[PDB]
């Protein structure tokens, strides 16, 4: 169930890479001298349809959790099955402490 | 830099008794 | 109803959508250069920078405000989902009856082993001449 | 986007069970 | 008194229908899907009546104590009392393997078939089912058999006694949750 | 840009719990739950819904459903912490019915030498020499476990023919009822046959019955022991099957001369 | 100021005897004894053991006399001087 919690991260923790996007844009505009000016235009484009496919993800995203919203019952009593060898488990105890008592009027006898 | 939800008859029966004792200046 | 709310979610998002648009244009609009016409330019150029500062914070804030409403519909997908619910359900009934079996096989070995001890007292006491 | 559902091939399913077509 | 039924048809792809049983146990008690098989037979009475007296008998191979089951339903109703169901007059009956042999001697015959097999889930009184349907050839095996078609053809059923109307606003209301997955209609059996 | 990098790198992580855990509903602006077993298959109209405060988190138990209370039998010869906040919650809410139930039973139902209730005091005179009382300890906060140890076993099976599939048969021309009055139509079964599978017996009856198996077989007990203590002139010998009912047993009692108990068979 | 509070604190004490007993009506009862009269915060009366299945007690308290307490005196039954059981 953590796929849905990975692509929030991966909206989220893309955002850092949004402003080193629009950071390595604007120094490179500011510079005089621009040999790479492929690398600012694909760093703009970049930056353009790279918030679109951002907003692809959020739509992937509720479509993928749209048609399923109903209530939901969470059926069948499993602690109190689970709960059933607890009472067990202090009968056995019962018992144990029973055998400690009997054991403990074992001692008496031996000394005399 | 709530209620108890038995008020309605409590405030009903406290009505009757301002009918009775009513506040008196 | 849900179609209503529905609704208000495609709006605000179609809304969040114009609004980085709109940001990023209005920036660049007023980047553009004209002649001067009886102006007095020296009033202008701070006028210009103190209206881009806006501009860009306006980029900041609806970064946050997506940052924002996408944490609204996140709770509101958590609570109405089917990856696991009708699986994850019946996967810890199976795993706890395996020690409930567990647990009845070692308490009928119990019970035999100490039904077998009973019967040797038992016999024991009968070894006696009682 | 994708057609699960198909009107006309639900058609031809309703009418091909009614009477003797598509058997011979 | 008579009783009567409530049919919804449609067909839905198999490849998407993963997610709508996903709603199935999110919503009614802790069932779980079954995938039965039955043998379905049509005869038919060639009595005096103009319409002829056609009924279809099922037979579960699978299950061991369910006997023939005989369904004689009506004609198509065009109703104001229900605009959205089929509204049928039927009269249903089990017997066992004295059925097959007792109609041979009215002249019930050949028609046609098909095989079903797949998923039943109720909540009260409406029974969702999505099954397979399968088409045989050379009509003397059962083992020659195909697909009918690839899209499950799904219905949706709710039996009342005679009377007792006033059904289609629950119908309707419980079909809202799931109208973004399935379109039920309220087909007629001709065209 | 360097604001919003670090506010960025657990409220989700515990809310993917409480879905899984328990049952989860939300309604207005605000997050609940029930704590009825309606999805258990209880048919008792009242709703445990509790609610969710974001604050780590809490959750917001109401009122109705706080302190602790138990059943306590007893014979006498006189005239996270979410997760344990909610079950806690629920066994005094599964309490409530409990003893509602079990204190209807006895005034609503005439009965042979009926019993009386005070508030939460069945006090019952089954013989004449006997009698036992019935307490709902409830603290709000000598006696045999194996009565109300059952007796939750008792409701939870009563819990499954609410919960089971034995009333959703397989055919479509079968939509539910047993498999014993589906074949009662075509096989027509034999008058014992009708009347044997139905069987509608309530709770208290089947207590007073394993309340008397436990002290008839205490009374034989009481004699076997009378007859070893005050006799042990051949040899006592009693043995117990290791298998037994909930009604009747089967026990062997050998009284054998001490020598020669090889020859008197 | 003693005989304000005097009124309406037995008056409250009426409050809630006569919300203690609507309280007990609703639940408790198998039905088969049931209430007769009922006023509001002056008396009570009961049937028991009734014609269907006839004796009543009637719960009245007076508008004086501080010193006592909700009236018990029976009404058709009039049971005999009982050492312990009227006394009780």
């Amino acid at each position: 169930l953590a796929n849905e919690r990975l692509r929030a991260l991966e909206d989220i923790e893309r955002e850092i890479g949004a402003i080193l996007q629009n950071a390595g844009t604007v120094i490179l505009e500011l510079s005089k001298e621009k040999t790479n000016e492929r690398l600012l235009d694909r760093q703009a484009a970049a930056f353009t349809a790279s918030v679109q496919h951002v907003e692809a993800e959020l739509s992937a995203q509720i479509r993928y959790l749209t048609q399923v919203a109903t209530g939901q019952p969470h059926e069948g009593s499993s602690y109190s099955s689970r709960k059933d060898c607890q009472m067990a488990l202090k009968r056995v105890d019962y018992a144990r402490l029973k055998l400690s008592d009997v054991a403990r009027t074992c001692e008496q006898m031996l000394e005399n | 830099f709530s209620s108890i939800f038995q008020r309605q008859r409590v405030d009903a029966l406290l009505l009757d008794l301002r009918q009775k004792f009513p506040p008196k200046f | 109803s849900k179609e209503t709310l529905l609704q208000s979610y495609n709006k605000r998002l179609k809304d969040d959508i114009k609004s980085i648009m709109d940001n990023f244009t209005e920036i660049i609009k007023t980047a553009k250069i004209e002649d001067e016409t009886q102006v007095s330019r020296a009033t202008q150029g701070e006028q210009d920078n103190y209206e881009m500062h806006v501009r860009a914070a306006n980029i900041v804030r609806a970064g946050e405000s997506l940052m924002k409403l996408v944490s609204d519909l996140k709770q509101f997908l958590i609570l109405n989902d089917f990856p696991s619910v009708n699986e994850a359900i019946d996967q810890r009934n199976q795993q706890l009856r395996t020690l409930q079996e567990e647990c009845d096989r070692k308490l009928i070995t119990l019970r035999d082993e100490i039904s077998i001890d009973l019967y040797e007292l038992e016999e024991e006491y009968y070894s006696s001449s009682s | 986007n994708k057609q699960t559902f198909n009107p006309t091939d639900t058609n031809a399913l309703v009418a091909a069970v009614a009477f003797g077509k598509g058997l011979s | 008194i008579n009783m009567m039924e409530y049919l919804l048809q449609g067909s839905v792809l198999d490849h998407s229908l993963e997610s709508l049983i996903h709603r199935l146990r999110g919503l009614c008690d802790n069932m779980e899907p079954e995938t039965f098989l039955d043998h379905e037979m049509v005869f038919l009475l060639k009595g005096q009546q103009a319409s002829p007296f056609v009924l279809r008998a099922r037979r579960s191979m699978d299950r061991a104590g369910a006997p023939w089951h005989l369904r004689y339903l009506g004609q198509p109703e065009m109703g104001d009392k229900n605009r959205h169901a089929l509204v049928r007059n039927c009269v249903d009956i089990a017997t066992s393997e004295n059925l097959t042999d007792f109609l041979m001697e009215m002249g019930f015959r050949m028609d046609h078939e098909f095989v079903a097999k797949g998923h039943l889930f109720r909540k009260g009184i409406m029974k969702i089912m999505v099954y397979k349907i399968f088409r045989i050839l050379v009509p003397g095996n059962t083992d020659s058999t195909e697909a009918l078609s690839l899209s499950y053809l799904v219905e949706l059923s709710v039996v009342a006694p005679a009377g007792q109307d006033m059904v289609s606003d629950d119908m309707k209301n419980f079909a809202e949750q799931l109208k973004p997955l399935v379109h039920l209609e309220k087909i007629d059996p001709k065209r | 840009a360097e604001r919003l990098t670090k506010s960025v790198t657990d409220f989700n992580s515990e809310l993917l719990r409480l879905r899984q855990h328990w049952k989860l509903r939300k309604v207005g602006d605000k997050i609940l739950g029930d704590l009825s077993y309606r999805s258990a298959g209880s048919l008792f109209p009242h709703h445990g819904t509790f609610e969710v405060i974001k604050n780590p988190l809490d959750v917001q138990i109401p009122s109705d459903l706080e302190g602790s209370a138990y059943i306590k039998v007893s014979i006498q010869k006189q005239a996270p912490h979410w997760q344990t906040k909610l079950e806690a919650a629920q066994n005094v809410l599964l309490c409530k019915e409990i003893f509602a139930q079990l204190s209807r039973e006895a005034v609503q139902i005439k009965s042979q030498v009926p019993h009386i209730v005070v508030k939460n005091q069945i006090i019952s005179q089954p013989f004449p020499s006997l009698q036992l009382s019935i307490s709902l300890c409830h603290s709000s906060n000598d006696h045999l476990y194996v009565l109300e140890h059952n007796l939750h076993l008792l409701i939870r099976e009563f819990h499954k023919q609410t919960l089971s599939s034995i009333m959703m048969p397989h055919p479509a021309s079968a939509p539910f009822g047993h498999k014993r009055m589906r074949l009662s139509g075509p096989q027509a079964f034999d008058k014992n046959e009708i009347n044997s599978l139905q069987s509608s017996e309530g709770l208290l009856e089947k207590i007073i019955k394993q309340a008397k198996h436990i002290f008839l077989r205490s009374r034989a007990a009481a004699t076997i022991d009378s007859l070893a203590s005050r006799i042990e002139d051949p040899q006592i010998q009693a043995h117990w099957s290791n298998i037994n009912d909930v009604y009747e047993s089967s026990v062997k009692v050998l009284i054998t001369s001490q020598g020669y108990e090889q020859i008197c068979k | 100021m003693y005989n304000c509070l005097h009124s309406f604190c037995l008056s409250l004490q009426l409050e809630v005897l006569h919300s203690q007993t609507l309280m007990l009506i609703r639940e408790r009862w198998g039905d088969l004894v049931q209430v007769e009269r009922y006023h509001a915060g002056k008396c009570l009366s009961l049937s028991v053991w009734n014609q269907q299945v006839v004796h009543k007690v009637t719960i009245k308290i007076d508008e004086n006399d501080v010193s006592k307490p909700l009236q018990i005196f029976h009404d058709p039954p009039l049971p005999a001087s009982d050492s312990k059981l009227v006394e009780r």
